[PDB]
């Protein structure tokens, strides 16, 4: 050392260390309780949703006086169910949606349609792509096929023009292996439009009423 | 650290680091004090979680 | 792949041998079963072995006798 003197700085050192580093514990519990308040909240949602009660679907299927609607139900029979003061009449109409309450069975609130969870199913196909040009020789059967297909969805506008009927449908047919998918799949991707593929038996069910109901 | 060393007696004088460690007693002893006022906060906090998370815990 | 012969040659043996030995997943499935007159349900029989075998991945799918959902009809 220097001094003598240099022996109480070297306690004093350690108090400089020891206050350098409670205040990393200062900034450590301040993010221990931002941690914790979202485990509070995470189940303070839960809470909320748990004390509520589900809501069972309906839709109007016609009307029958100022409070009074008659709907039918998704799950089937039909009621005559009544109406808050949260929902207006000029804002419903028939085949849109309705909550109902499964304790008292009134209206609060319109709810957006319904789509089967099979329907879901087909916009998740979309493999199997090919390019433009994806079927050697046949590119011409490709011209044919967007004469239907491609143009008038585009635009609908150049066939008013010809005035003729609104071109609809194709059937493709011929033995396999020509590519009668693949050509599905490469409209399917060219024309970016949305996409279902649907199989032929993901479309029957058991119940004989219910394979109508999808389509 | 930085301060309170043998750096600082050339530079400095040995009674500014004497009165030096008497500053830091002062400031020291405020800091402790907010280390456990954030330490005794998160053992409310975890019993809250606790009260909600039992009802979950019937459902479950 | 499809094996094909008389019967007897020995196909349905050497499926099981070299699907075990290899350890490839063997799923165990015949042709009928999945011919069910809960159709709908029966056809979601064919669709839930692809679920399966989609998460078993991979998988071979040893369907013995294929006259019933090969045929010619
Ligand atoms: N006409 C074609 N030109 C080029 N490639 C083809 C053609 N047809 C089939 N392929 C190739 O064969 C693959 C599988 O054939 P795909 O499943 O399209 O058969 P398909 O005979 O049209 O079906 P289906 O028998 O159900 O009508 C394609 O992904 C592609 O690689
Ligand atoms: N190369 C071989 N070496 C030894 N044993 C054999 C051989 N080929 C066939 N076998 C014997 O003959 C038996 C009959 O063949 P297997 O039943 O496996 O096939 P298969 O043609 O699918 O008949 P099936 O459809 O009538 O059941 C085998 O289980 C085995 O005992
Ligand atoms: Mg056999």
């Amino acid at each position: 050392e220097q001094e003598a003197h240099n022996k109480a700085l070297n306690q004093f050192k350690r108090k400089l260390l020891e206050h350098r580093r409670y205040d990393d514990q200062l900034k450590q519990r301040r993010q221990n309780i931002r941690d914790l308040e979202k485990l509070y909240d995470k189940t303070e949602n839960d809470i909320k949703a748990l004390q509520s009660i589900g809501q069972l679907i309906g839709e109007v299927m016609k009307e029958l006086s100022e409070e009074k609607y008659i709907v039918k139900a998704s799950s089937g029979p039909r009621y005559i169910v009544g109406v808050r003061n949260s929902v207006d009449r000029s804002k419903l109409k028939k085949g849109v949606r309705v909550t109902l309450d499964i304790t008292t069975l009134t209206i609060m609130r319109i709810l957006p349609r319904e789509t089967d969870p099979l329907v879901y199913n087909m916009t998740s196909f979309e493999q199997g792509e090919i390019t433009f040009d994806g079927i050697g020789g046949l590119t011409e059967q490709i011209r044919e096929l967007r004469e239907v297909i491609e143009l008038p969805l585009k635009n609908p506008e150049i066939f008013q023009r010809v005035g003729i009927k609104p071109p609809k449908g194709v059937l493709l047919y011929g033995p396999p292996g020509t590519g009668k998918t693949l050509l599905a799949k490469a409209v399917a991707a060219t024309i970016g439009a949305n996409f279902i593929f649907s199989p032929a038996s993901g479309i029957v069910d058991k119940y004989i009423g219910e394979s109508a109901r999808i389509i | 650290g930085d301060d309170e060393l043998d750096q600082e007696i050339l530079n400095l004088s040995t009674q500014e680091l004497q009165t030096r460690a008497k500053l830091l007693d002062n400031e020291i002893r405020i800091f402790r004090s907010e280390l456990q006022r954030l330490s005794h906060e998160n053992n409310v906090m975890l019993e809250k979680i606790k009260d909600n998370k039992e009802k979950i815990k019937n459902n479950r | 792949a499809l094996m094909y012969g008389p019967p007897g040659t020995g196909k349905t043996l050497l499926a099981r041998a070299c699907a075990a030995q290899t350890n490839a997943t063997f799923l165990k499935l015949a042709a009928p079963q999945l011919v069910q007159m809960y159709i709908g349900e029966g056809a979601k029989l064919v669709r839930d072995a692809f679920a399966l075998a989609k998460e078993k991945a991979p998988t071979i799918i040893f369907i013995d006798e294929l006259d019933a959902i090969g045929t010619k009809r």
